């Protein structure tokens, strides 16, 4: 009767003023 | 407005857009969706090769020639470019002076439509620190206020994971199913189409040809859509032709040529019989037969299988062939099957199935499911065929594996593919399928009580027949029961392992000669019924390899050495003789 145990970053772009 | 989007009208006038054939629903559907409100922008969400963008561009090409209403024989059609717009939005409020004025020119006119392919993408497009925009929330004031409407396009899993989150967006658009057209709807598609392929590639193509590639493309090819799918054989075939003779002096397209480009891209050795290809198909049983001695059973069903595949008088949707190989120990089952590939010059995909004793392991062969660290590497097996589409799949020692590796095999024997985690299909159609099983082996070898041994045969098959599910045995194209070698058979077993002997000692310079007296010693002292032919191979390493062992490292064959073996009839003894020469 065994039983088995189953087992925010990203870059972003910068505009400047116009 | 002339960069970030592209008149479709304007296109089609020059011949840029392809000839509409087909899909009148989805025309009808979308003009009458134009000019009504309440959800009057109409989407076309569809699989991916079901002609999407050619309903939405294809309308352009149809209100420019005619044969469509006053309303909408006016209404030019314009293409969003996402990238143009996002070129030169360096600085703060370029995205905003762009769609800004592009929705004002459509908007002022209120004639002017904007298709937006892959409507998706717009959802999204910015999210620099500051600006907090987005070009979906810039035209969601217009399309509330319902006074531009606009076409788009999306896939089926891009709409339910990426438009439905925004309700607004999915609110206001109305979808429209397509799905890929009938066999027949197909083949028209081609005809209507065939001016412009036939033109790039100064190529005919026959009646048949075209009806060909739909039926073989579909038979075959199946990750792709019907519409592109057919279309790929007619391209690829045009420049097949077009590039094969320098001369040129082939321009039509028989229907043999498109038969050709359909093995190629679904990578299925059926075609026509090749001469060099012909012949080593009529000696596969007499070169399987020359290393595996006895057995003909075997090697007759795995030749006849294989024969019928490329004659063409195979299953439409099962393996060409799936043989169960149960047999007393040291038969060569494994051999013939492995033989078989090097004969045919395929690949072997041998899959041992001890390893997958345990329940849980069957997942390893059709992958992981998504979201766990072992997702990515993916099914071994499915991902094995999928490389090697014609290949021997040999699962020895299935009877060890547990009983749910039983139970995908059942689907790949019937229904001819087996989907994996991801979803990907392999095909196994040109696969041959053989499993080698020990079941009922300990009644081969049992000794029943009485003066004379009885023949325990019956018995091994019913311990199969009991391990093996009556459904798995009627799906299996053939069992075949390994008899045990017979005195002769061992004698033809003895010089091949000599052989084999004798290729080694090629290598390091030795040449070995065993008269015939003293292959028939070696045989008597090593013959076991029951053990098989593995005890031939453990004589030649004591009798023969020993010896030659000392006199390799240190001794007269260290190079260049010479062996003659004879049998002291005297003293039934073998006498090994080196010359260092
Ligand atoms: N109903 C049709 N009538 C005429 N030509 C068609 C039709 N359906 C497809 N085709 C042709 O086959 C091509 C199929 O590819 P496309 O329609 O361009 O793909 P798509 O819809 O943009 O693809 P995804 O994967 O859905 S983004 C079309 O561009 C046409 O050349
Ligand atoms: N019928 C045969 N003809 C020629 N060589 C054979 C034959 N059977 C076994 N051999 C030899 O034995 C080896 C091959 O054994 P395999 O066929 O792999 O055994 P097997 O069928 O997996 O064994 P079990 O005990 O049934 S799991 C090679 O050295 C072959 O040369
Ligand atoms: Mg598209
Ligand atoms: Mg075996």
């Amino acid at each position: 009767k065994t039983n088995d145990w189953l087992d925010e970053k990203v870059r972003d772009a910068l505009k400047p003023p116009s | 407005t002339e960069n970030f989007t592209t008149n479709l009208n304007q296109l089609a006038r020059v011949g840029g857009i392809d000839p509409l054939i087909g899909r009148e629903k989805e025309l009808e559907r979308a003009i009458q969706v134009l000019c009504r409100r309440r959800k009057n922008n109409p989407l076309l969400v569809g699989e991916s090769g079901v002609g999407k963008t050619a309903i939405a561009e294809g309308l352009a090409w149809r209100i420019v020639q005619g044969d469509v209403p006053e309303v909408m024989a006016d209404c030019t059609i314009y293409s969003l470019d996402i990238g143009s717009l996002l070129a030169g939005t360096k600085y703060r409020g370029d995205f905003e002076k762009r769609f800004k004025a592009l929705l004002k020119q459509l908007e002022q006119d209120t004639n002017s439509i904007l298709f937006i392919d892959e409507i998706h993408t717009i959802i999204g497009a910015g999210a620099a620190s500051g600006g907090q925009v987005d070009a979906a929330n810039l035209i969601k004031p217009l399309l509330s206020s319902g006074k531009i409407r606009v076409i788009g396009s999306t896939t089926y899993q891009e709409f339910s994971n990426i438009f439905e989150k925004d309700r607004a967006l999915a609110r206001r658009f109305q979808k429209i199913d397509i799905t890929e057209p009938s066999i027949e709807e197909t083949v028209q598609i081609i005809n209507g189409l065939k001016p412009k392929y036939e033109a790039h590639h100064d190529v005919r193509y026959t009646a048949k040809a075209v009806r060909a590639a739909v039926e073989l493309a579909v038979k075959y090819i199946n990750d792709r859509h019907l519409p592109d799918k057919a279309i790929d054989v007619i391209d690829e075939a045009g420049a097949r032709a077009r590039l094969m003779p320098v001369s040129k002096r082939k321009k039509t397209v028989n229907v043999a040529d498109i038969e050709s480009v359909v093995a190629r891209i679904a990578r299925i050795p059926e075609k026509s019989v090749s001469q060099s290809d012909r012949d080593t198909l009529k000696n596969l049983g007499d070169r399987l037969k020359m290393l595996v001695f006895g057995q003909d059973k075997a090697i007759e069903a795995l030749t006849e299988a294989i024969k019928m595949a490329r004659a063409g008088l195979g299953h439409e949707h099962k393996p060409v062939g799936s043989f169960l190989f149960a047999g007393p120990t040291g038969v060569g089952k494994t051999e013939v099957t492995v033989q078989l590939s090097k004969a045919l010059g395929i690949e072997l995909l041998r899959f041992d199935m001890s390893e997958y004793m345990e329940r849980h392991t069957v997942s390893r062969l059709i992958g992981a499911p998504p979201g766990y660290v072992g997702f990515d590497q993916g099914g071994l097996l499915t991902d094995a065929v999928i490389k090697h589409p014609h290949a021997v799949l040999l699962l020895d020692e299935i009877e060890k594996a547990h009983p749910d590796v039983f139970n995908i095999l059942l689907q790949v024997m019937d229904n001819g593919t087996l989907t994996d985690n991801n979803g990907r299909k392999a095909d196994f159609r040109n696969v041959v399928l053989v499993m080698t099983t020990n079941a009922g082996v300990r009644e081969t070898e049992r000794k029943s009580i009485g003066l004379i041994h009885q023949d325990n045969s019956t018995d091994a098959m019913e311990e199969i027949k009991k391990i093996f599910t009556p459904e798995f045995r009627n799906r299996l194209d053939n069992i075949i029961w390994f008899d045990h070698l017979s005195t002769d058979v061992i004698h033809q077993v003895v010089d091949k392992f000599i052989v084999e002997l004798q290729v080694q000692l090629d290598q390091k310079g030795v040449s070995l000669e065993v008269s015939q007296e003293a292959r028939n010693w070696l045989a008597e002292k090593g013959y076991d019924r029951a053990m098989g032919a593995r005890p031939m191979a453990r004589v030649i390493q004591d009798n023969l390899k020993k010896p030659l062992a000392n006199e390799l490292l240190f001794g007269s064959l260290v190079d260049g050495g010479q062996v003659t073996v004879a049998l002291d009839k005297e003293k039934n003894e073998l006498t090994y003789g080196f010359q260092s020469a």
